[PDB]
RNA sequence: UGAAAUUGCAUUACGAGUAAAGAUGCUCGUUACGCGCAGCAGGACGGAAAGACCCCGGGACCUUUACUAUAGUUUGGUAUU
RNA sequence: UUGAAGAAUGAGCCUGCGAGUUAGUGAUGCGUGGCGAGGUUAACCCGUGGUGGGGGAGUCGUAGCGAAAGCGAGUCCGAUA
């Protein structure tokens, strides 16, 4: 996945930028990780950027 | 290659003033003469630059 | 729409008080060691444009007055 | 008593239109264009020689740089100062010269390109040297 | 009963010439009454398709140790750790 | 088109239609009108009554020369040449 559950991050899109500068689309992605969580009670998979893991936004 | 450009600079305000060509195999180490030097104000001896 | 001035020839072209044009000398950019002081001198001063290449020159400046 | 039917333009003021292309006792079919090239459809741009070198490109460009602080000093002259204020004019001032001819809102620099037989207090933004010399030899001052 | 392609024109001969170098139409001559019907294909450089060959301009697709890029595959770093 | 009655192109015929336009307070001339060392407003405001009045912010002319500091009927290169 590319989108992060917490904090709705995705992808964002730009360029690659050759030497000769021959602009071609390309992607950004998100690094998202795909962790465990007990939220409330409940067990479940969520898809998590490293951001939000790091700052603790997401409870494992 | 074997006539590069050499560059005269008075050995008193070390100003390059001057651009010439050598021989380098005829001339091997660095020419000295006497030209005008615009700064110096007269006629200063100029040596190749290194 | 306003008319845009050619960016060359605002770089390169002066128009004087009485409407002369005039722009650099070329050719002593490099490759000034072969060339005499002579050559340099002649090459080092203000060239007044021919009169088609003036009018030229007046049509690429959109009324810009030169550089 | 004129009416409105006896209004008609100066002679040689309103040019007749000339309209090509609408036979061949005037600019008929090529329309002024010759036959045939690109003229004969469209154009060819000013900054375009054919393929040589155009002159915009084989000029050195003249380099230097602006002042991005560069002030203009409006210019006025012991001539323009003699003839707008002959009456001995005792204290010229920036509003004074501006009511003649200064384009105010500016410095009001003076020049000396003339005589100034007159005395005359000028009170300006900066003067030349030879200027001041002809005013103070004519018995006036400047100031500011 | 009833089309078609075609069509600058028309009261649309031949010979030897001449001319953008291959003429029903120009020159000099020769021949020929007016109009139809069935036929034949030598010519009208016959009709149909802005030559498909050639060259010049543009395009397309194809190829490769042409150029510049890129998906993919792969290397290590770093985050997840 | 060097050159076409051309056996080079287009047109069967008539009627209708079918190609140098318009916009910029664009660039540059000219004619003409106004004002004139001055000329001129843009937005906008008023006139629900318009095509008129206001609005001078700006903008061009009023000094040039220099890369520029700057100097200035001079300036720049130069040695106050
Ligand atoms: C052996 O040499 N002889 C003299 C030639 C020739 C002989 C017998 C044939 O049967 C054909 C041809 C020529 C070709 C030309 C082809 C071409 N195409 C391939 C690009 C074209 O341009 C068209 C077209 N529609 O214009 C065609 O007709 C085409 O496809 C076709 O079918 C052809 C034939 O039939
Ligand atoms: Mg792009
Ligand atoms: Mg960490
Ligand atoms: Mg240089
Ligand atoms: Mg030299
Ligand atoms: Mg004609
Ligand atoms: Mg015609
Ligand atoms: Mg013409
Ligand atoms: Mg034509
Ligand atoms: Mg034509
Ligand atoms: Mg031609
Ligand atoms: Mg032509
Ligand atoms: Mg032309
Ligand atoms: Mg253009
Ligand atoms: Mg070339
Ligand atoms: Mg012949
Ligand atoms: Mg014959
Ligand atoms: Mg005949
Ligand atoms: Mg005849
Ligand atoms: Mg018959
Ligand atoms: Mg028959
Ligand atoms: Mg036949
Ligand atoms: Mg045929
Ligand atoms: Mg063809
Ligand atoms: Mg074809
Ligand atoms: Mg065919
Ligand atoms: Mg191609
Ligand atoms: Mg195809
Ligand atoms: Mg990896
Ligand atoms: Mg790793
Ligand atoms: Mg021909
Ligand atoms: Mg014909
Ligand atoms: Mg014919
Ligand atoms: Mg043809
Ligand atoms: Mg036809
Ligand atoms: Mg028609
Ligand atoms: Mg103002
Ligand atoms: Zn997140
Ligand atoms: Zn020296």
């Amino acid at each position: 996945a590319a989108v992060c559950d917490i904090c709705a991050k995705r992808p964002g899109f730009g360029h690659n930028v050759p030497w000769s500068k021959k602009k071609t689309n390309r992607r950004w992605s998100p690094n998202i990780q795909r962790v465990r969580v007990v939220e409330n009670g409940t067990h479940k998979r969520m898809n998590v950027c490293t951001s939000c893991l790091k700052a603790g936004r997401v409870s494992r | 290659d074997v006539r590069p450009k050499i560059t005269l600079a008075c050995t008193e305000c070390k100003e390059r003033n001057y651009i010439t060509k050598k021989n380098r195999r005829n001339n091997p180490d660095r020419m000295e003469m006497a030209k005008f030097c615009p700064r110096c104000r007269k006629h200063t001896a100029h040596r190749e630059t290194r | 729409p306003k008319m845009k001035s050619h960016s060359g020839t605002k770089k390169r072209f002066k128009v004087t008080g009485s409407g002369k044009v005039t722009a650099r000398k070329a050719g002593k950019r490099h490759l000034n060691e072969h060339k005499s002081s002579r050559v340099t001198r002649r090459l080092t001063g203000e060239t007044v444009l021919s009169k088609g290449e003036a009018a030229k020159v007046k049509k690429l400046l959109a009324g810009h007055p030169g550089r | 008593a004129i009416e409105l039917h006896d209004l008609k333009p100066a002679p040689g003021a309103h040019k007749a239109k000339t309209r090509v292309g609408r036979g061949e006792g005037s600019k008929g079919k090529t329309a002024g264009r010759g036959t045939k090239g690109t003229g004969a459809r469209k154009n060819v741009p000013e900054f375009f020689a054919g393929g040589q070198m155009p002159i915009h490109m084989q000029a050195p460009k003249l380099g230097g740089f602006h002042n991005p602080f560069r002030t203009e000093y409006q210019v006025v002259n012991l001539d323009k100062v003699e003839a707008l204020f002959p009456k001995g004019g005792k204290i010229t001032v920036d509003d004074l010269v501006s009511v003649g001819a200064v384009r105010d809102n500016e410095l009001v620099k003076v020049l000396g390109t003339g005589e100034l037989t007159v005395k005359v207090d000028l009170v300006v933004d900066a003067w030349s040297k030879s200027a001041q010399e002809k005013i103070e030899k004519a018995g006036g001052s400047v100031t500011k």
